RNA sequence: GUUUUUUCACUGACCCGGUGAGGCGGGGGGGCGAGCCGGGCUCUCGCUUCUGGCGCCAAGCGCCCGGCCGGCCGGGCGCGAC
């Protein structure tokens, strides 16, 4: 007559995740008109560690195409990616490790 | 004679170059709730088979013959609050010591004297807001024999009539010198509404793709073609 | 005009101000936390007389609404002093007891004389 | 009058010329919310019927109920 | 370094000659990595010059 | 013709994703490869990849117009950014 502890988890509470020190959404960089026609270079500022995550992640510093403002992406960092290296994304980007096109 | 410092100091807006201008984005705005709605309701008039008790609205006393015909309206309007008084002020006079001629506003009003067989021409608007109000007149006036035509709007249509809107407005009588402009917006208006109605009840509307979603089409064409 | 951003904003209308046709309440309510409704008694006590014949201050029960700024105007007011400072506590009673220090030209203990206390 | 003529009119809602203003309509209506007012009666026949004037203080709310 | 090390709402207090040291990105960034920057920021834009002038003369025989 | 039915693709309800709803789709202009003896077509691309800088709040050029005394003193409007 008891509700088993897969039922349980389903409610949360208890069985949600533990998202207090995890460092933002491993999100790939949104798409713009310089991601859909050609590319746009963002510098790799430091790669991080993400609490329950296995796979270190890189702050990635791009600059914004339209303000004067500077927009800061979380990638899953590539293997072999490292800091004050240039990752290159969009549709005329070139085929090396770290780098985003279609 | 020129300063050697004013330089020419061109942008390059590449890609990845230069910030981009303050350039256009009327056609990319996040508009409000009900701008969307209005604007793909009129968007939904071109894409949905419109049935012709509907789409014969959109077929217009065009814009010298619209001129023509409101200058004649203008004559015939009902008078104003403030004229009222200055008959039945009148009336307080020759006490003391006929109606002539004018429009017919409203439905139920302009209906009751086409039955009647009153109504020499009524002037139906083509943007009444519940369609249904209107529909059956077209019909009803082809019937009938009464000349119809269809302006564009009921707002200008409602300053004939000292009101915002009106939806229909019918001529009974006219003054003598009036009667023969009257008889030639008939002979206009007869020939391109009542005399081709038979064509008007097959005139499905909209039916009508986006502009990009046709260019697709009319490319896979030339495609093959 | 372009749309420079690509967000649509309420415009900015025009707002008016209250011209009411009658005011809700017929009279401004009267001052209640008074002068005299604030200050209620002096403290005749053991404690409270040393603190006047030493400290050069007055100690009084006070109303329970009253700031330290109100009790100096409302000192000022009756006594025709001026006060240096006010430190203000509730009592466990409950009532507020009001230490009004008092500046150097007035004797403390020559006008609790006058209010007629001794 | 025209009332009648608006009245059997609405009697066929199976007809093309209704089921078309019955769909875009029906269309409108989803994408404002549940409890709005109407600025006039959508159908003023079927308003005049059940009591509703056209003077100031009679008001049309159009509310959806989930089905 | 020339910067006093104090909490960050005492910085008020304290007068401007202080909180920064007198140089460009004075008391922002370290000397090391601003004349780092003043080389990068001449030397990368020389090498543009380089490729600008390559660019017309690519164009002359075509 | 009427109507059932399967298979293709259509968008317009309905759904999903993204975004600060920021360049969508057509057409025009300009670049190189390809082609007949100054002409035009069948097409193409659209400015940033050696470096852990800088980058916004217009330069320039057109176009108008407000005192003093044609020649000395400031704004608006286009195009740049079809």
């Amino acid at each position: 007559g008891r509700v088993i502890r897969g039922q349980r988890k389903g409610a949360g509470s208890v069985f949600r995740a533990h998202v207090k020190h995890r460092k933002g959404a491993a999100r790939l960089r949104a798409v713009d008109f310089a991601e859909r026609h050609g590319y746009i270079k963002g510098i790799v500022k430091d790669i991080i560690h993400d609490p329950g995550r296995g796979a270190p992640l890189a702050k990635v510093v791009f600059r914004d195409p339209y303000r004067f403002k500077k927009r800061t992406e979380l990638f899953i960092a590539a293997e072999g990616i490292h800091t004050g290296q240039f990752v290159y994304c969009g549709k005329k980007a070139q085929l090396n490790i770290g780098n985003v096109l279609p | 004679v020129v300063n050697p410092l004013f330089e020419k100091r061109p942008k390059n807006f590449g890609i990845g170059q230069d910030i981009q201008p303050k350039r256009d984005l009327t056609r990319f705005v996040k508009w409000p709730r009900y701008i969307r709605l209005q604007r793909q309701r009129a968007i939904l008039y071109k894409r949905l088979k419109v049935p012709p008790a509907i789409n014969q609205f959109t077929q217009v006393l065009d814009r010298q013959t619209a001129t023509q015909l409101l200058k004649l309206a203008h004559k015939y309007r009902p008078e104003t609050k403030q004229e009222k008084k200055q008959r039945l002020l009148a009336r307080a006079e020759k006490k003391a010591a006929k109606r002539p001629p004018v429009l017919r506003a409203g439905v139920n009003t302009v209906t009751t004297l086409v039955e009647n067989k009153k109504a020499q021409l009524v002037v139906i608007a083509h943007d009444v807001d519940p369609i249904e109000l209107v529909v059956f007149l077209p019909a009803l006036c082809r019937k009938m024999g009464v000349p119809y035509c269809i302006l564009k709007g009921k707002a200008r249509l409602c300053r004939l009539v000292h009101r915002k809107t009106c939806t229909t407005v019918a001529f009974t009588q006219v003054n003598s010198e009036d009667k023969g402009a009257l008889a030639k917006l008939v002979e206009a208006i007869r020939t391109n509404y009542n005399d081709r109605y038979d064509e008007i009840r097959r005139h499905w509307g909209g039916n009508v793709l986006g502009p990009k979603s046709v260019a697709r089409i009319a490319k896979l064409e030339k495609a093959k073609a | 005009k372009i749309r420079t951003s690509p967000t649509f904003r309420r415009p900015k209308t025009l707002r008016l101000r209250r011209q009411p046709k009658y005011p809700r309440k017929s009279a401004p309510r009267r001052n209640k936390l008074d002068h005299y409704a604030i200050i209620k008694f002096p403290l005749t006590t053991e404690s409270a007389m040393k603190k006047i014949e030493d400290n050069n201050t007055l100690v009084f029960i006070v109303d329970v609404k009253a700031n330290k700024h109100q009790i100096k105007q409302a000192v000022k007011k009756l006594y025709d002093i001026d006060v240096a400072k006010v430190n203000t506590l509730i009592r466990p009673d409950g009532e507020k007891k009001a230490y009004v220090r008092l500046a150097p030209d007035y004797d403390a203990l020559d006008v609790a004389n006058k209010i007629g206390i001794i | 009058g025209a009332y009648k003529y608006i009245q059997e009119l609405w009697r066929k809602k199976q007809s093309d010329v209704m089921r078309f203003l019955l769909r875009v309509r029906c269309w409108q209506y989803r994408q404002l919310s549940a409890l709005h007012r109407a600025p006039r009666p959508t159908r003023p026949d079927k308003a005049r019927r059940l009591g509703y004037k056209a003077k100031q203080g009679y008001v049309i709310y159009r509310i959806r109920v989930r089905r | 370094r020339g910067v006093r090390a104090v909490r960050p709402k005492v910085l008020m207090r304290l007068s401007k000659t202080k909180k920064h040291v007198s140089r460009a990105y004075g008391g922002s960034m370290c000397a090391k990595c601003v004349r780092d920057r003043i080389k990068r920021a001449f030397l990368i834009e020389e090498q543009k010059i380089v490729v600008k002038v390559l660019k017309a003369q690519a164009q002359s025989q075509k």
